[PDB]
RNA sequence: AGGUUCGAAGACGAUCAGAUACCGUCGUAGUUCCGACCAUAAACGAUGCCGACCGGCGAUGCGGCGGCGUUAUUCCCAUGACCCGCCGGGCAGCUUCCGGGAAACCAAAGUCUUUGGGUUCCGGGGGGAGUAUGGUUGCAAAGCUGAAACUUAAAGGAAUUGACGG
């Protein structure tokens, strides 16, 4: 194709390029809260965290740290922030 | 050509690709130049007029000649914008 | 590494210009690239182009008219003298009767005529016709 | 001849050549 | 002129491919160079299955598969006709013949 | 006495196409040397270049042939180099003016500077390649004339073109892609893109279209 | 490739001397033992006393006596 | 060995059997009877070979369509060429098993909902393409 | 075609389906891209219909364009499509090659077989490659009934409907000449065509050999 | 230190016109380990490094991401093994009138008379010659730097035809 518009491209390839090869560059990564089972509080982690997250205030972890994405412990709710 | 005097000294001026806007050389024997019939709004039947593309040699060689022609047939109205 | 953002950018206008290209991206952007390209839209061998305004350093979307030769550029910036310009004149250009030489003068970038009108020298950026 | 046996006859005639100029 | 693009052998990220002994005249040829033949052949000859079969204890005796993997330089293949030269378009294609199965 | 079988050719014979640069404008490719002796009678001047004895060993000793390079081509913009080998010089001969006449290319001449009458040099400086031989042809100032090599002079001087700067690279001695590469400079003068070719080119209709019922008629 | 550099004309220059003296012309015109070795001594002519009258055979192709004179 | 035919007798032997396919038969005296009226043979034993290639390709034309032209041979062919169009046509299928992907992209053509079309249960594995390599 | 006559009918979207036209293969050609809908998950390429009539829709104005209606050239090597050719040429007074495609057909002068139409239009690109090449060398215009795996080397219309399926080339052959007859004064565009489309279809000669007989059969009871 | 095998040198047996060899038997140094030297290989991709651009395709190795499903246990998801794709870095491969080249060929050996991204090393017809000499390193073998006289009209590279091939 001679005449690809780099101008404007569809999300779709938008969202499968390289996050440094996009026409702006824009992180992978997002916030979450996060909700363990038996507690009130709602804390805020990174979705490719690479520490343990603990709850202050029960001893429970609630992510495990992975190559690419904090693997959340099971039982455990999540949503965005914001998209 | 078009010296001072104002006359066109040059014994012809040759086509532009109307993809590439390359010109056609004299023994370019790959390029092509079509007709494409366009017809009355009512019944769809030929009414004589027709409109020209011309494409040179390099471009319907490298394969890029459908592409451009889709292009050029939808930019002047032959194919609906809705394809 | 990159030491010439210029030369970069130019080499790919050069290459989408070949390659048949409608657009061309630059990924390093710069004040040079965008007065360069200013020169040359305003001469007519390039179309419309827009920048892309990121946090750093932009990226620039040509629109290529067809209409382009050459853009290369002279990459250790020689200082011009409007004594030898005209060496550089018929080294570089195709003839005399098109083709434009770019050079930062202290009145601005601009083109190799638009130098001798106003009289004055600088150092050579590049060359497209 | 084979290059690396002229190479070899070339290193034969040097050590001959430093064992006449050593014994000077 | 160089005749093969990868040098008539399969090393390509590699320095130093430890080599083999041809087992027809014990030459070290590199291992990604030699010519491998892995023979899978019945341990009886086909014109002896039959006497091999009525002079057996066993009524459904399966005879037995002898495995060797030889190794050749490419003296010892070209000389034994396992491989022969190919024109120069014909070198290029490295589907192994056919088994002839019919 | 000539009977062409070509449209192009049957519409050449009946006055159907005028000009050469009617033919040159849809780039239609000529495959008989009868259809530009028709236009380009008796302007065409002719020239042999070089007679070189090719060889080819075989079981009884070598047999040779004789390869003929003839540049032909009006004084007026018009060019064209044939290469013909045969066993006979007088064969190789005929058969490569009748080349030439098929591989003649217009030429575009511009002007060195200051536009005054008709034009006498290149547009712009053009390069031909073929093999090892590179050739340049820098436009040059009234009056200077063609300052090249002799084989290249002569191309040049029924091309069309009255002055000329030339630089040539490679193996020159090679008098057959000496001369191709200077043909191939030649015939891209038309292929470099101008400012003043930018205007939007207008179609017009080509002739095998615009004589179509004609060429029904006596085109069979 | 080459250096560009705007200040690179020292080493340009240092290479182009350096490499100047790989060419037979330039060496044997500038080093001074192939003038030592010239009988003329950068002499255009030369005179002499002939010693003797000596024929030169001709090379391989050829077949003849060359006249000389050994002066 | 070497009863091999030539150039000379098969080309004259299916020039004569296309011009004169009504006359010609299996006899091979029948044939060398009519060769010298239908056909100028400078000699005998030409005309005797060509007729007994004229046998042998009229055992092949009877037995098979040769590639030699023949207008019986190819009249049959054009009446069983341009027709034998069915009285129903083949694509008139009461129903279509047509793909949701399909089915998806007739809704944006704006042809969806269709009387005519039965959705096929698309299949699930995504188990084609052939293994690779031997074994 | 951009008019609301030229659109796409109930029944010719009944005829796509039936014969297939729209399951392209495994393997997608980049420039082929632009007309596949969605890939399933048999690897099929679903190719768009409508753009698919876009294109035949674009050929048919390019082929109605000529004059002289023996200057255009249809060419099918492969038997599912000889057919199709003959028939097509037949009902638009076209210029028909099928089965071996000789060299130098275009370009060759001396020999009787040689001609020069003014536009090719090719079955598949793959089995007509040889009158594709050739004319590149006489500057000459090409549609081809191209597949999701189609090369496009010298391909200009390239028409994305299919090139395997019998029964889909004998209704992308039997449509384009429909379209090329109700173009120009010939069929009046309201009443379908009296042409079926079967009368398109290539045959494999195991049916040839055995429906007359069976429909003899019936017949005669 | 150790020395099983193999095996320079060497011995013998064959072959041969000769056979100081190819073949066979034996066999030293060596080949093995530790410590210390040497710094050379067709040390090759006969192809400097960093950076940018310029075709398509199917795979492969690692990491990550997204999805019908099959499978392992278990009650489900994780997590492994497969299946289908995307992204990033690698070893590569096929195709291409991108382009280049003398061509073989090369997606780099392209973006080069339309010649300039930065930089390092390096060649100037074939021999003499990587020789002489000087200097320097090394226990030695040798390594690095390195001429000249003289001689020569060709030497070479890629491809084509033919001839020839134990
Ligand atoms: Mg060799
Ligand atoms: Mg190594
Ligand atoms: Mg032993
Ligand atoms: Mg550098
Ligand atoms: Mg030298
Ligand atoms: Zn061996």
């Amino acid at each position: 194709p001679l005449a690809k518009d780099l101008l404007h491209p569809s999300p779709e390839e938008e969202k499968r390029k390289h996050k440094k090869k996009r026409l702006v560059q824009s992180p992978n990564s997002y916030f979450m809260d996060v909700k363990c089972p038996g507690c009130y509080k709602i804390t805020t982690v990174f979705s490719h965290a690479q520490t343990v997250v603990l709850c202050v205030g029960c001893s429970t972890v609630l992510c495990q740290p992975t190559g690419g994405k904090a693997r959340l412990t099971e039982g455990c709710s999540f949503r965005r922030k914001q998209h | 050509m078009q010296n001072d005097a104002g006359e066109f000294v040059d014994l012809y001026v040759p086509r532009k690709c109307s993809a590439s806007n390359r010109i056609i050389g004299a023994k370019d024997h790959a390029s092509i130049q079509m007709n494409v019939a366009e017809v009355d709004k009512v019944t769809g039947r030929f009414n004589g007029q027709f409109k020209t593309y011309a494409i040179c040699g390099a471009i319907r060689r490298m394969g890029e000649s459908d592409d451009s022609i889709l292009r050029l047939a939808k930019a002047d109205g032959i194919v609906s914008k809705n394809f | 590494v990159r030491m010439n953002v210029l030369a970069d950018a130019l080499k790919s206008i050069n290459n989408a210009e070949k390659r048949g290209k409608r657009q061309v991206l630059i990924r390093p952007c710069s004040k040079v690239i965008v007065r360069f390209l200013t020169v040359m839209m305003k001469h007519g061998y390039i179309g419309e182009f827009e920048i892309i305004d990121d946090h750093r350093a932009g990226k620039i979307v040509v629109n290529l008219t067809g209409r382009l030769n050459k853009c290369g550029v002279i990459s250790p910036r020689f200082d011009v003298q409007l004594k030898d310009l005209e060496k550089w004149q018929n080294n570089l250009l195709p003839s005399r009767q098109f083709g434009f030489i770019v050079l930062t003068t202290s009145a601005g970038i601009m083109d190799h005529e638009e130098a001798r009108r106003k009289h004055t020298g600088g150092k050579i950026l590049g060359f497209f016709f | 001849m084979r290059a690396k046996w002229r190479k070899k006859r070339m290193r034969r005639l040097k050590r001959k050549r430093r064992k006449m100029r050593q014994r000077s | 002129t160089k005749k093969r693009r990868n040098n008539g052998r399969a090393k390509k990220g590699r320095g130093h491919v430890q080599p083999i002994r041809c087992t027809n005249c014990a030459r070290c040829v590199p291992k990604d160079k030699a010519i491998k033949k892995f023979v899978i052949r019945n341990i009886v000859e086909a014109a002896a299955v039959r006497d091999i079969s009525e002079a057996s204890v066993f009524d459904a005796y399966v005879l037995p598969k002898l495995y060797v993997k030889l190794h050749y330089c490419v003296s010892c293949a070209i000389h034994s006709k396992v491989v022969r030269n190919r024109s120069r378009e014909a070198r290029k294609d490295r589907t192994p013949p056919p088994r002839f199965r019919p | 006495e000539w009977m062409p079988v070509t449209k192009l050719g049957r519409l050449v014979k009946d006055m159907k196409i005028k000009s050469l640069e009617e033919i040159y404008l849809f780039s239609l490719p000529i495959k008989e040397s009868e259809i530009i002796d028709f236009f380009l009678g008796a302007s065409l001047k002719d020239e042999v270049l070089k007679i070189m004895p090719v060889q080819k060993q075989t079981r009884a000793g070598q047999r040779t042939r004789f390869k003929a390079f003839v540049a032909i081509g009006d004084y007026n913009g018009h060019v064209g180099l044939g290469v013909k080998c045969s066993k006979e010089v007088a064969t190789a001969i005929r058969g490569a003016i009748i080349l030439a006449k098929l591989s003649i290319v217009p030429v575009r001449r511009g002007y060195w500077g200051n536009k005054i009458g008709k034009p006498h040099t290149v547009p712009c400086k053009v390069t031909g390649r073929c093999g090892s031989v590179l050739v340049r042809l820098i436009p040059a100032p009234r009056g200077t004339g063609i300052v090249s090599a002799p084989v290249p002079k002569k191309l040049l001087m029924m091309a069309g073109i009255d002055d000329c700067y030339t630089s040539a690279r490679g193996c020159t001695a090679t008098l057959g892609n000496f001369a191709k590469a200077t043909f191939d400079a030649i015939s891209k003068t038309y292929s470099y893109l101008t400012p003043d070719l930018w205007k939007e080119t207008v179609f017009t209709k080509s002739p095998y279209q615009e004589f179509t019922d004609h060429l029904v008629k006596t085109h069979t | 490739g080459k250096c560009r550099g705007l200040r690179t004309a020292r080493k340009l220059r240092s290479h182009r001397r350096d490499q100047k003296w790989h060419d037979k012309q330039y060496k044997k015109a500038h080093l001074g033992t192939a003038l030592k070795a010239n009988p003329f001594g950068g002499a255009s002519h030369a005179k002499g006393i002939v010693l003797e009258k000596v024929g030169v055979e001709a090379k391989q192709p050829n077949s003849a006596i060359r006249k000389c004179v050994r002066v | 060995m070497g009863r091999v035919r030539t150039k000379t007798v098969k080309k004259a032997a299916r020039v004569i059997i296309e011009k004169y396919y009504t006359r010609l038969g299996n006899d091979f005296h029948t044939n060398k009877r009519v060769c010298e009226e239908i056909a100028i043979i400078p000699s005998k034993k030409l005309r005797n070979k060509i007729a007994g290639y004229v046998t042998h390709l009229m055992k092949r034309i009877q037995r098979g369509p040769v590639r030699g032209i023949s207008i019986k041979l190819q009249e049959e062919e054009r009446e069983r060429r341009d027709n034998y169009v069915p009285e129903v046509s083949a694509l008139d299928q009461e129903i279509i098993e047509v793909d949701p992907d399909t089915k998806e992209m007739l809704k944006l053509l704006d042809f969806g909902s269709l009387s005519n079309l039965q959705v096929t249960q698309p299949t699930v594995g995504m188990n084609f393409k052939t293994p690779r390599g031997p074994v | 075609g951009a008019l609301d006559v030229l659109q796409m009918k109930e029944e010719d979207v009944l005829k796509f389906l039936a014969a297939g036209t729209h399951l392209g293969g495994t393997n997608l050609d980049f420039q082929m891209e632009q007309y596949i809908y969605k890939r399933k998950s048999d690897g099929i390429y679903i190719i768009n219909l409508k753009r698919t009539w876009e294109k035949l829709l674009l050929a048919a104005r390019a082929i109605v364009a000529i004059e002289n209606p023996a200057d255009v050239s249809v060419i099918s090597s492969r038997n599912t499509g000889q057919r199709a050719v003959l028939k097509f040429a037949a009902a638009t007074g076209a210029t028909p090659i099928a089965g071996r495609f000789t060299p130098g057909t275009f370009t060759n002068q001396i020999q009787a077989a040689f001609r020069e139409p003014r536009l090719l239009v090719v079955t598949d690109p793959r089995a007509d490659h040889q009158p594709l090449t050739e004319a590149s060398y006489v500057n000459l215009p090409t549609i081809a009934l191209c597949n999701t795996d189609s090369p496009l080397r010298y391909v200009d219309i390239a028409i994305p409907c299919n090139n395997k399926g019998a029964h889909s080339v004998g209704l992308m052959w039997w449509m384009l000449a429909r379209e090329v007859l109700r173009m120009r004064g010939t069929i009046s565009r309201e009443h379908p065509w009296e042409v079926m489309p079967d009368l398109y279809f290539y045959r494999d000669p195991e049916e040839i050999e055995k429906e007359e007989q069976a429909a003899a059969e019936k017949a005669v009871t």
